[PDB]
């Protein structure tokens, strides 16, 4: 017999581990594969698909097909927000159920530009300009237009193209950013307001609804595959 | 076109029936497939199909739906709501085995003054949530397909108490799809949104999806169609508006095998 | 050509805009998703990028050994009154909720399945007598084959179904197992019956259970304690690890929401509240 | 039968390309182990599944 | 000695598996071969020999000569069913116990065309059309000529060729079928009928009997080897 | 030539008969199996087959571990 | 042939469904003519025509009559006959 | 000595011919494992065991 | 032709159905024949074409 060694790791069961072993069913018949339409290559490419945004996560709201709506008005300009959302995209309760979100649970690191895209869903005779607004960590998060219009935003004007897209780049201090709530890897503010006004004419609805859509840029990526606290099996 | 084309304005022509559009949004191919017919590499049972054609293959209309304020949603089951629908119907009950692929247009127009944005979904095997808390996968053949009339999901999920005499039938849940899931996420699936500011509907080219080349279409749904508001409709000021939206489907590249006598389901 | 591994698109150098293009302004009604990049809304830098998407393929993402059952067998003492405790287990990956979940991500799936078994036992009694090594017979029982009625019958001979004879406090039992199914590809969902209810035909026989199709999918798994009736009673347990290799998906679909309840997509009362609190102006 | 492959090198240390040896045991394919070796495709027929191909500078609608 | 790590399975006795191991005999002068005839090669050849079905299992018939024999007369006639049987080859009284059947309960699954001949044991004198049918699972089991003639049939006439073969195509939805009893893998029905009737002349009996056989067709397989139930040890 | 696990014969596309040829009728009393396919009874479509009898061939068959005994 | 075949043993073979016959007078084509799919050159009706197939075009078996001393003849009227037949009367 | 061959790939990877190696330690051929690349025969000696070759579109009997 | 307003909206059906049969009484049947579901906006007209279907060379 070959002389050989055994060296540490010998017989031990590596969860993640790669290796071959034993065909219980030995030259068995296996039925060929069909062109079935809708095959995926990789968890990202379903991180690149826009998905509905729960903005009002308030306690009424909350777990109710409200939740997706984000309400606006025919009423007076106000440097004041329509909304205020943190860029953690795994953590912040808006975002972590959202495909994108869910995926990410799934990982520890988080890396890339996401972009942002809004849906007008109030009638054609409405008009209005709004501002999209993306705030880099380090300062007071905004809470007026004159301080998020001086970071990163898009001056959304509503017409014809029912949406507007606001591209959040990928700015960090590290290579990678943690799945969870984290001072140190914090991905600052994003905000949105009133450029001017919602103005709609006589016989016409004052108030209408605004969804909002998340999604992934080609840029990217995540890394260290884990197990995710959006489910479980107590007992 | 600098000649007048353009994506909004289109025309669609199966068999007999033409339907026409002046507001469209574009149109969606599910997966990027075309429907297709069963190619002899991919094939299982070897008996000479029945091809329909132009018979079969052309666009049906299904019972007008109304829209208001209170809806909470509508859904429809693939081949199920086609199956009382002239020859298609009549081929798939005399047939033990039958594939298709679908051509679904939903129309719902209103005018310049009124809201709303209707979440028009193409899902794949379409498994629905039912209305018991003691028992589960319990939802009878009867109620789990309502034919061509559909049926609707609910705001809020009600659990049947009767032990002795179940409803044994579905409590899907806007909210959660009526399938365990967040509605948020229903976008991962072929659909198209009907924004009444933007379109007056939503046309979505369904290829044969599922884990075998052709099965039994009786039994078994390959397709479901969910259309639920992601906005609520809204009009001028009346507190109680209405707009109707009509579902017109067909049948496309369909073929069936395994021909006998015709098959007499317990609908009821 | 583009593999898993591959370093990711790099950043381009991008200067200010004054013109007719609009790639903000787009129409989430198409159906579609505007494939923007940073140097579409904002002026960029030349960025070399070297991150790569290899660790979120299919294959890198279930290539991990998940848990899907714990199995409990036993060997009592000759005159105990009551049975030697054998375990029958109806193979799946729904009884646990880990990897159901990461499965569920997807309509259809197809799949090499690696099963390892992790064996640990124990004495029940505050006795002292001991047990000498046990060994233990893991028995393949394929739909149709007679399913054991005793920890010792005729069917423990196991002349044409798989098993696995393991030897307590040797390296955790390994074995490999083709694409198996009936059909093209295992179904995650099945929005239908395994049955036609025919009007000319009484009511109670047409029925079946909805989304359930083959009543017995992939047969079951028959462990039992080889070795004889002993003194001292030792109690043991088989947990059954789960890998998904050469793993192909098909149909994308939102992941489970709220608590599972039962094999198919049913949820219950007290459970559909997932989100919690937080107001739409706040960080 | 030995099949030589390239180990996409992360941190290397203070000591061309680095590769590693692998060999089949069995004779089904089910036995073997992971390649790894895995390709990337397009999200197109996801993220943009509409018949009329879009270009992102110009109006969507049109 | 050649540094070497354990792997999980190992020590392990796997029933199934495929490896070498010493000679207790070493050197051994092993008897040759001689060219004996009757070589099988697959046990699917066994299943391709046609093989007598015992259709009247009936409670006095069954377990004697009498089960194989299906009895006909010159009586009038009549749309109803000569016999009627299900598609499970394995599963069903009436196949299961056929080399075919036999060997399909070995393996858990099956595929392909099978084929259905009949022998007519009656007097040369006697005259006869018969409709053999095999309707594919979905809807009510014929019970009478009209169902029945409206699916897969053939018209078998009495004549100088005493037999007569109809093949019941490979018509499912799944690549393989289950060899148990199973609403989802259902084959559909086959049944027997008189086209027209038995006629024969005077001096003549009135009565015979006709035998049927079971064969697998060219395109049919089986696959996932198993323990059948039809032999035991209790004890 | 012909390997245990090579593909089963295709079902070829067969169409429409009204001939002299008969299939279908045969005799058993000869001691022979009727060699007859789906395509001789039946109008059949084209089938590119991958099916095959590598599990069911003599070795496949016995190649697994049986006890024959306890001592 | 020399092979076996012959005038009186004939099969016939349409869509799902085989005849057969050992005691046959050969067969009759009406007036010397096969018949066949309508021609664009003799075409009426505009419209893509729907051709059934297998579906339709095989062998559907009537309600059996009886022959006796006392039968002065039967009549059937063909399509009216199959009106009712399976595929091809829908 | 090394016996190189081709395994009838079943369920592939989203990962050209894939390859087994097998070596036989033994100089006794009842040593050596199965190598289960077996042929297929035509049943013929047992479906038509008949002297007179038969011709299925032909009356078997004649 | 649509000689309304242009603020009105809304979705009509134009049906021919040849002889043989119930003379279609609702869109149900109708929409069973040869048709065209007619979309109202900017294009005033819809053309829907009656071809010629018969079982006599000439009626
Ligand atoms: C000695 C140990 C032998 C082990 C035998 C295992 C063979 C059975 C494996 C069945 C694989 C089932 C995987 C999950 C399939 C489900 O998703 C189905 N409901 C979907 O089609």
């Amino acid at each position: 017999g070959l002389p050989v060694m055994n060296t540490p790791g010998s017989n031990q069961y590596l969860t993640a581990d790669n290796f071959q072993s034993p065909c219980a069913l030995p030259e068995f018949d296996v039925t060929p594969p069909i062109d079935i339409p809708g095959e995926v290559k990789n968890m990202m490419e379903l991180a690149e698909i826009d998905t509905m945004i729960p903005f009002d996560l308030s306690a009424t709201k909350k777990n109710t097909m409200e939740m997706y709506r984000v309400r606006l008005s025919d009423k007076p300009h106000t440097d004041d927000p329509i909304l205020c959302l943190s860029l953690s995209p795994a953590s912040d309760p808006r975002l972590s159920h959202t495909m994108l979100g869910e995926i990410l649970n799934y990982y520890t690191h988080w890396a890339g530009s996401l972009k942002f895209t809004f849906l007008f869903c109030g009638s054609m005779m409405a008009t209005g300009k709004l501002l999209v607004s993306y705030a880099p960590p380090g300062a007071d998060p905004p809470k007026k237009r004159k301080e998020a219009m001086l970071g990163t935003h898009v001056i959304w004007d509503i017409g014809l193209q029912s949406s507007c897209t606001m591209v959040v780049p990928w700015i960090s201090n590290t290579t990678y950013r943690q799945t969870i709530d984290d001072s140190f890897t914090e991905g600052g503010y994003i905000s949105v307001f009133y450029q001017t006004r919602i103005v709609v004419p006589l016989s016409t609805p004052r108030e209408m609804d605004i969804l909002g859509f998340v999604s992934a840029c080609n840029d990217f990526s995540v890394r260290l595959l884990r197990d995710t606290t959006h489910i479980e099996q107590k007992a | 076109e600098a000649c007048g084309y353009s994506d909004r304005v289109l025309q669609l022509t199966l068999g007999n029936s033409t339907i026409t559009t002046q507001e469209a949004a574009n149109s969606v191919v599910a997966y990027g497939r075309w429907p297709e017919y069963l190619r002899d590499s991919e094939a299982n049972p070897v008996d000479q199909p029945t091809e329909p054609d132009v018979a079969a293959c052309r666009f049906y209309t299904l019972d007008t739906v109304s829209w208001t304020k209170e809806s909470r949603g509508w859904w429809w089951k693939l081949p199920d709501a086609l199956r009382d629908m002239g020859l298609f119907g009549q081929n798939m009950y005399y047939h033990y085995l039958g594939r298709s692929g679908y051509t679904v247009h939903v129309q719902c127009n209103a005018s310049k003054f009124h809201q709303g944005a209707l979440g028009v979904f193409a899902v794949p095997e379409m498994c629905l949530a039912g209305d018991s808390n003691t028992t589960t996968m319990h939802t009878s053949y009867q109620n789990a397909n309502p034919g061509e009339k559909g049926g609707t999901f609910t705001g809020t999920f009600t659990p049947d108490n009767n032990q002795t005499s179940p409803a044994r039938r579905f409590c899907p849940v806007d909210y959660l799809l009526g399938n365990g899931t967040l509605l948020g996420n229903a976008f991962v699936f072929p659909h198209q949104i009907i924004n009444l500011r933007t379109n007056n509907c939503a046309t979505l080219v369904l290829p044969y999806v599922n884990s075998l080349s052709i099965d039994s279409m009786v039994k078994h749904n390959n397709w479901g169609i969910a259309i639920l508001p992601l906005a609520p409709l809204n009009f001028a000021s009346e507190s109680s508006p209405e707009i109707p939206i009509t579902l017109t489907i067909a049948p496309m590249c369909c073929e069936f095998n395994g021909l006998r006598n015709i098959t007499l389901p317990r609908l009821q | 050509a583009a593999t898993s591994r591959d370093a990711l698109p790099n950043t381009e150098a991008s200067g200010p805009t004054h013109s007719k293009e609009i790639p903000a302004l787009t129409a989430v009604e198409t159906g579609a998703t505007n494939p923007l990049v940073p140097s579409d809304t904002v002026q960029t830098r030349h960025v070399v990028q070297h991150r790569s998407r290899s660790e979120s393929s299919i294959e890198s993402f279930f290539a991990r050994g998940a848990c899907v059952t714990i199995m409990t067998v036993d060997n009592p003492a000759s005159t105990t009154n009551k049975d030697k405790l054998f375990a029958v287990w109806k193979i799946t990956y729904k009884d646990t909720v880990q990897l159901r979940r990461k499965l569920e991500f997807f309509t259809y799936s197809r799949f090499d399945m690696e099963l390892t078994f992790v064996v640990t036992a124990n004495f029940t009694e505050t006795n002292n007598g001991h047990a000498l090594n046990q060994v233990y017979q893991i028995m393949y029982v394929p739909p149709g084959a007679p399913v054991p009625e005793k920890w010792d019958d005729y069917t423990w001979q196991t002349s044409s179904n798989p098993s696995i004879f393991y030897t307590y406090g040797t390296a955790p039992a390994r074995i490999s197992v083709p694409y198996v199914g009936i059909s093209n590809a295992y179904s995650h969902f099945y929005d239908g019956f395994s049955k036609v209810p025919l009007k000319d035909q009484s009511a109670a026989l047409g029925d079946s259970l909805y989304g359930a199709a083959s009543l017995n999918d992939f047969g079951i798994l028959a462990v039992r304690v080889v070795n004889d009736h002993n003194p001292t009673k030792v109690t043991s347990k088989i947990r059954v690890y789960l890998k998904p290799k050469h793993i192909r998906v098909w149909c994308p679909r939102p992941p489970r929401a709220v608590a599972y309840y039962g094999p198919g997509v049913d949820y219950k009362d007290g459970t559909l509240t997932p989100l919690s609190t937080k107001d739409l102006t706040t960080y | 039968g030995a099949q030589v492959s390239s180990q996409k090198v992360g941190a290397h240390e203070n000591s061309s390309t680095i590769n590693y040896t692998t060999i089949n045991y069995y004779r089904d394919s089910a036995s073997n182990a992971a390649s790894k070796q895995d390709f990337s495709q397009d999200p197109s027929k996801f993220t943009e599944p509409i018949k009329d191909v879009l270009i992102k500078t110009a109006p969507m609608l049109n």
